[PDB]
């Protein structure tokens, strides 16, 4: 369920959110009856957007960016509060990122990617690029996206997920392949088989850029490739990104 | 004037986070 018309949430989408809750939760209407109109609810502090001293090393800045993303909370309400159109020009997506910092609602993985780009445009020596993972568990396919990053030749990731090992990686992996294989192993530990990886090109650091994010610059079919061809394909993506300069 | 939109957003945001806590609690149990 996606809120397809800004904030405040309109009466129709608001009721649909509560209707949807009543389906999911075993005591779904007991939950609404206790929350809706309640006058004693916690005040939620608006998280402060982190700002960085120039003497602060970038990896320490990334920790603060990821902390801020987590503070918004993963969205378990069943209703997505921001519409993300993935082919929107970057400048429109950055307007959306800013709106997300001003409204401060829970988010999921794709919103966190956009936010990660917005909060690291101030770091021109940081390379940012989306990584999407398609996995398989119990006869079903699952998609997850993170923001891959590269600082001083080391690879890491920012993002949001239900699982702690499927989001933040400090920029410590020497190669892109090592980063991706770290995700594949984390998936295997929770019984998901990794089927595809889709890697985007690096994203411009200009928040007024009209260019689109290219999400699928490399699409890798994991088991059709085999391990050596899989690594070589990732090395090639790493070189392609090095040669696309943008800020 | 426009302070009704703000109170609307404030009331909605508080219920959104209360709901998110309950749903988060459920979706691990």
């Amino acid at each position: 369920f996606v809120n397809r018309g800004g904030l405040p949430v309109d009466s129709h989408t608001w009721e649909r959110m509560w209707m949807h809750v009543a389906k999911i939760h075993p005591d779904g209407e007991k939950v609404a009856q206790r929350i809706r109109g309640a006058t004693d609810l916690p005040k939620i502090p608006i998280p402060s957007v982190p700002t960085f001293q120039p003497s602060t090393p970038v990896p320490e800045r990334l920790e603060a960016v990821q902390r801020y993303i987590r503070e918004l909370q993963y969205n378990h309400t069943g209703t997505q509060f921001f519409e993300i159109k993935k082919s929107r020009p970057l400048t429109g997506l950055m307007d959306l990122a800013k709106e997300m910092t001003k409204e401060a609602l829970p988010i999921k993985c794709l919103e966190a990617v956009i936010l990660g780009i917005y909060l690291t445009n101030s770091m021109p020596t940081l390379e940012r690029f989306p990584i999407s993972f398609k996995t398989y568990f119990s006869g079903n396919y699952f998609r997850h996206i993170v923001l891959g990053v590269n600082f001083a030749g080391r690879y890491g990731a920012l993002g949001m997920s239900r699982r702690e090992d499927l989001m933040y990686k400090p920029p410590a992996f020497r190669t892109l392949s090592e980063l991706v294989l770290d995700f594949e192993a984390a998936y295997g530990r929770c019984w998901h088989v990794l089927k595809k990886v889709k890697l985007g090109q690096s994203v411009s650091h200009d928040p007024h850029s009209v260019e689109q994010i290219e999400w699928k610059h490399s699409v890798l079919d994991v088991e059709r490739l085999g391990r050596d061809d899989f690594r070589k394909e990732l090395e090639r993506h790493a070189r392609d990104m090095r040669l696309k300069i943008g800020k | 004037q426009k302070s009704a939109q703000q109170e609307l957003k404030q009331r909605q945001r508080a219920e959104i986070y209360a709901l998110n806590r309950v749903m988060t609690e459920l979706e691990q149990q």
